[PDB]
């Protein structure tokens, strides 16, 4: 890309002159901490039955959701300081920031 | 291999198993659909697995103009020579504007209301048709950009369309940047978090890393903790609609016909303006509506959001809760008493301990949400520590920041430092009554409502070239 | 990994309980700073003639080796405090620590 | 495609270039062979090219036993219960052991002497027979392991071969670890550098990353500046030995026959303990011998070492000198005068600035080496920091560290603190003259050599099982 430029680019290249490809979409994330897998590189926890994590059995997600998350619906308590604009703008910002693809 | 109609555990599928005695489903042979993320390196047994991203990490209004050249070319209007976006033709919302349509192979939009025969919309992202409010926000942004471009063209006659298009894009990006920061940021974390994590801007830096973190995503899923189970509307004089004043959820998902054939977008904004939100508590977390009848119509069985969040967290491979507590520099509990004292509830500590066994195995989302709230805030210390560092890193790595020298001028900055979130609805819709100071804080009626005339505007005389 | 062990593994696997792969062989390196390339991901510097690095041309390795490293051999000076054991110990240590494979 | 017989610039081939008026290569159309490193992801257009490792990062004497299952299975002795190591069967050097031979499709050892028909050697690494002193060191280590295993078997009769093998390996690994640390480290970094970078050991820590980085690989190569251009020898009573007492380094590369048919390994060591090294100065940076006639007899054109090193550094994709100066929290010069002040010299900085355009483009190796050294040390204020950080990261992560609790008893720790290399040399062969405290410091005769009669011995009474 040329020495002199004025306006942005659609893809996002040459935003960092030292490394032009930093963050210009279609790139993998950055790991603040090393990952963890059951097999070591490719298998997540809870795949093969009978395999314990850190010496303890794994817990089903649905059971945990049914235990603590559950609450009656007729005991709602409104918050007297914020509106729905809060949640809407949060959702819009999240849609702006990032996205993750999945196979079809 | 079609996971939409099968339950065999073969790659790349990963269904969810159901524990016994589920209140909703009794049979144990059922399954919940689920998909796995796309690996970065296919068929490699050397490197560690990684995921992909498909959007620009900078906050430069990438949700309207797209993130790829073909999409930007398709969205632009090239018929005449002014520099403009694309609008629909078959319908109009009281003669103001509308979004263009889209073509899909197997859309979910046509199924929800067969008699409607209304297709989906087209925007800069593929997840814009979830609720009508997102469509309303996108249409508002498009109308604002349209008006700005028209005014800028009306100012200078010598200039060509491309210059006006690019300048309008720059103006819109700067506007959204200053609005989101200066308004949203202080109202979520607190004053202490601002003092400790976000100092005053000093100068540009080129050795910082502007990439988005892998963990950060799940943290923002905290936004799923506050959702009302109803949807409201009201007319110009603030009383509820007749009929259908309060429409329940689980029936408006992927409902494109509601915006088109049921009035438009103004009543939705009016309802959005004057409705309180939900307050988080340690015994009330997730609303039942979005947890038992989610996407009920489009699929055979409804799903639940917390279970999907936990499954995604497990699939990604993030470490436990104690490691993240150690990362920010906070004490690490070991026994039941320490955790109970930290959370200030022994009953909840016991409840978590029967299921998760040891504190090390608690997932990031469940641990983060369960933390006690801060004063004048909405998240615990851990989520604050996670979010603040990421946002600070994102702020100090953008070469086109509006405060950087050489991008704007002194008079231009002085003029631009006035824009507020209101005065946009007034100048783009028929609404005459808005809030007073902050759109995100005032909700009581009519204690915090004024007229449209008592709102200042912006002048573009500086941008004139001669 | 087995819950108990007494001796080192042949390849270094399962040395770290939480993440077994960390430290084993036939794995990738680690990066402390972002990498820089000609186009962003693969091309190195100097592959395409007539390109500049940070606005200046890049000299040749052979020329810079000839100009600076050259020195007459009759003016050698012997160190009076250190023996010749340094060569062998450094060779052992570096041959133990790492080795980069090269295509044949 | 053969690069050693071609100059085409197509992958994986990266030839060098020569400037006009080259003292050696008068023809400007010639090429120097070079190959690119093997990538990690073969063909991906998304990720960034990275290299791979081949040996364990922990210091566990991996240069003798290996790191792959078939290699370690083909190096042991499975025909006896004793569980010793494999030795040669056709040649003996009047001693007790020698390295086994090897068979390869292409043997560079055969081309050194046509009438000797001596092939190359085999060890835990592929480059064992490339520098003869390395071969002598490996032979000595193997003899030490064999003696230790024999004694350990003799102590207790009822054990099994596997137990003796593992015990001997563990003893050797801990012993080499302690000697290497306690002897090598104090004589490179200096007193203040280690007092600031290496505190005292406290306990195990599993939250640290024990991996390795490219920068350490390219920065540990300072030793190439100490090269001595001759090989010497002596006899039983210190004096030059006839015939051929001094040999040029050029005609010794890949020449293993001189270790078998002549000498007997001992004179090489005897020359080793009693010869000073080469000092480094700002105008005596590197010896001419390695830059003019490197691997002359094995290829068509001799290669240059520093040019090869800089080409490798450029290919690996490492940042500039200024970035690494900033990474360590040191002032970064920008102008020629600042470079002169920071380099404690004038002409060298002038030459560096003339050969480049800015200090930001200075390569890592030249910048690190050219800097003035510290007091009572042999490295600058940057290489020392890099090496110390890498060593500290490598130390506090290994679980089987000898000082860690649960791996050795109090008696074994008390009796294992007095192991020294001179006893190793005096015990494993017929060497009778050693230095007192540091073989790396005492380098004179006869004022710094005594018989090993006045020297302690290592005891294994505490290892007895009953
Ligand atoms: C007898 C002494 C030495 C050499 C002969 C020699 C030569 C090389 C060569 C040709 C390479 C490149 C290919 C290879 O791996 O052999 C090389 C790389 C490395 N060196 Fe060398 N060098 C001699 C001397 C030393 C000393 C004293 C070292 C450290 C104190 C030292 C280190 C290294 C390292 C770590 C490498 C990297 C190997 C790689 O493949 O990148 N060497 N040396
Ligand atoms: C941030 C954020 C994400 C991450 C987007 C991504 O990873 O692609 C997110 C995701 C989801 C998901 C998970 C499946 C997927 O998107 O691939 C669903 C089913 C979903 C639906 C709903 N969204 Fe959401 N969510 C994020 C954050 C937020 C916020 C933040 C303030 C709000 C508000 C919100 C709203 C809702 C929602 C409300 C009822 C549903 C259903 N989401 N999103
Ligand atoms: C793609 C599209 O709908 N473009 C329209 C164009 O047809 C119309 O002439 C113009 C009038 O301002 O508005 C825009
Ligand atoms: C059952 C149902 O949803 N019916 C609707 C109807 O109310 C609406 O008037 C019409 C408009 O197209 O779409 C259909
Ligand atoms: C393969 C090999 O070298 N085996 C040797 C054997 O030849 C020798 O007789 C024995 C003596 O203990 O040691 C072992
Ligand atoms: C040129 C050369 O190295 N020739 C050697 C010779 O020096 C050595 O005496 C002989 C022993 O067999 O082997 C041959
Ligand atoms: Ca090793
Ligand atoms: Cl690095």
């Amino acid at each position: 890309c040329p020495e002199q430029d004025k306006y942005r680019t659609i893809t996002g290249m040459c935003n960092n002159r030292r490394s032009p490809t930093l963050g210009a979409s279609n790139r993998a994330f950055v790991r603040w901490l090393p990952a963890e897998y059951e097999d070591g590189f490719s298998l997540p926890y809870g795949w093969t039955p009978g395999v314990k994590r850190n010496g303890f059995p794994v817990a089903l997600a649905r059971a945990v959701s049914n235990e603590i998350v559950r609450f009656p619906t007729d005991q709602l308590t409104p918050d007297q300081e914020r509106s729905l604009m809060f949640m809407q703008w949060g959702q819009l910002l999240d849609h702006d920031l990032d996205f993750t693809p999945e196979p079809a | 291999v079609n996971c939409e109609t099968s339950c065999v555990q073969q790659p790349p599928c990963f269904p969810l198993k159901i524990p016994p005695n589920d209140p909703r489903i009794k049979n144990q042979a059922d399954c919940i659909p689920f998909f796995r993320s796309c690996p970065a390196c296919p068929g490699s047994n050397i490197t560690i697995r990684n995921q992909i991203n498909a959007l620009t990490s900078f906050v430069d209004a990438s949700m309207v103009y797209g993130s790829e050249e073909p999409l930007a070319r398709n969205l632009r209007n090239m018929s005449n020579q002014l520099g403009l976006l694309a609008v629909n033709q078959r319908f109009q919302d009281n003669g103001r504007a509308l979004l263009p349509f889209d073509n899909l192979h197997d859309d979910p939009c046509l199924l929800t209301n067969r008699s409607a025969r209304i297709p989906c919309f087209l925007a800069g992202d593929t997840r814009s048709s979830e609720m009508p409010e997102l469509t309303s926000m996108h249409t508002l942004l498009l109308r604002e950009h349209n008006r700005l471009a028209t005014e800028l063209k009306s100012l200078n006659p010598r200039w060509d369309g491309e210059r006006l298009y690019q300048e309008a894009r720059k103006i819109v990006g700067a506007m959204v940047q200053i609005i989101t920061y200066r308004d949203y940021l202080p109202l979520v974390l607190g004053p202490t978090a601002m003092r400790k994590y976000l100092p005053t801007y000093r100068s540009y830096n080129d050795s910082v890393d502007p990439r988005i973190a892998n963990v950060f995503t799940n943290a923002f899923r905290y936004g799923h903790t506050l959702i009302q189970p109803f949807m409201f509307r009201l007319d110009n004089r603030y009383q509820p609609m007749e009929p259908n004043p309060r429409v329940p959820l689980s029936r408006v998902f992927f409902a494109s016909w509601r915006v088109v054939l049921e009035g438009g977008i103004d009543p939705i904004l009016r309802g959005l303006m004057a409705t309180p939100a939900k307050l988080n508590r340690q015994n009330q977390i997730a609303v039942d509506e979005i947890r038992e009848r989610l996407f009920e119509q489009v699929m055979r069985i409804g799903l639940d959001l917390p279970a999907l969040n936990m499954q995604r967290s497990r699939d990604h491979g993030l470490p436990g809760y104690n490691a993240w507590r150690r990362f920010c520099g906070l004490p690490q509990p070991e026994t039941v008493g320490q955790l109970g004292t930290v959370l200030r509830n022994l009953k909840l500590a016991r409840k978590l301990m029967e299921q998760y066994g040891t504190p090390n195995n608690i997932d990031i989302w469940m641990g983060g949400v369960s933390e006690p709230l801060k004063r004048k805030g909405r998240v615990g210390p851990l989520l604050a520590c996670i979010i603040g560092t990421q946002f600070r890193k994102l702020r100090d790595g953008d070469r086109f920041w509006w405060e950087n020298e050489g991008v704007f001028s002194m008079q231009q900055r002085q003029a631009l430092a006035q824009i507020s979130l209101p005065r946009i609805i007034c100048d783009n819709t028929g609404i005459t009554t808005v809030s007073k100071n902050n759109i995100f804080m005032s909700n009581s009626y009519p204690r915090d409502f004024v007229n449209c005339s008592t709102l200042p505007a912006l002048n573009l005389a500086s941008w004139r070239e001669a």
